[PDB]
């Protein structure tokens, strides 16, 4: 799953 | 993109700035445990190698950017530049008793057996812990300056940001991932003792005594 936080 | 991210952004980002100017512009690292230093550089490193296969926006690859480079030069300070006033003798924690556990539970409770996804799960469990060596130094020490308890908070407030920014991706974006979740629920935690104080004590003119 992507990951779009830091 | 939310205003709880946003300000979970901002207030992370002037807790690095803080810690990083009190250090350059003082002279010293006195008080700072340059172990948690270590692990949060070594979360943003296991947590960014997406830097290579993603592209979301200007504003994630600067950011990231800008975390491992504020993160290697406070590392730099504290064990290259101004390791003369490095407390070794007071940052004692040991550090193996995070990293060994937290490395062998990503590799057995994540969202996929691959190396990138293994690596950013020892990010988010490491994440949760890496700031127990500085509180522990505090507890040992007995004090802490006005600064590093600003540093502290605003590290403290950027994650419980995210908890809230979690529950308005799930409400609105029907968005969730339950190790991100429970890691940040964990990392949070851990601040309460220290939030409790900062409010009645460091807001009000005293002495943070852990
Ligand atoms: C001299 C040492 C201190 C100097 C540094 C002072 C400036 C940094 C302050 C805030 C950054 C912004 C984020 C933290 C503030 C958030 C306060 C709050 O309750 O935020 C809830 C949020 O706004 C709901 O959207
Ligand atoms: C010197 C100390 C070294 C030891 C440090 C040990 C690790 C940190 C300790 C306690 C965290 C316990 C509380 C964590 C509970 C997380 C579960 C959780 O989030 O439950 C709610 C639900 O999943 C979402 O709403
Ligand atoms: C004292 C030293 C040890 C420190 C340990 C600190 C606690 C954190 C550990 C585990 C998770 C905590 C409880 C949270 C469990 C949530 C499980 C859950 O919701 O599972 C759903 C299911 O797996 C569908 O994903
Ligand atoms: C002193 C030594 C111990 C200190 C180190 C403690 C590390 C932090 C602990 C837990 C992080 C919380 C998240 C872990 C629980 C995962 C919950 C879950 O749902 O797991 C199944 C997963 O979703 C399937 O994809």
């Amino acid at each position: 799953a992507e990951h779009d936080e830091f | 993109m939310n205003i709880f991210r946003l300000t979970g952004d901002l207030s992370h980002l002037a807790a690095i700035i803080i810690l990083l100017l009190k250090i350059w512009k003082s002279r010293s690292c006195a008080g700072i445990s340059g172990k948690s230093q270590l692990l949060f550089a070594l979360v943003f490193t296991t947590r960014y190698l997406d830097l290579f296969t993603s592209f979301i926006s200007l504003y994630n690859t600067s950011m990231k950017l800008i975390y491992i480079a504020c993160s290697y030069a406070t590392v730099y300070l504290i064990y290259m530049k101004f390791k003369a006033t490095y407390d070794g003798n007071h940052d004692t924690f040991r550090v193996e008793f995070l990293i060994v556990p937290v490395g062998g539970l990503s590799f057995l409770v994540n969202h996929d057996f691959s190396p990138l996804e293994i690596l950013w799960t020892f990010s988010i469990y490491l994440e949760s812990v890496a700031i127990l060596p500085q509180l522990f130094m505090i507890s040992k020490t007995g004090e802490a300056e006005t600064i590093t308890t600003h540093y502290l908070f605003f590290l403290g407030l950027y994650r419980a940001l995210y908890l809230v920014n979690w529950i308005w991706r799930y409400y609105f974006e029907g968005f969730f991932d339950l190790i991100a979740v429970v890691a940040g629920v964990v990392q949070t935690v851990l601040y309460c003792d220290f939030f409790y104080l900062y409010v009645t004590k460091v807001l009000k003119g005293k002495k943070l005594s852990l």
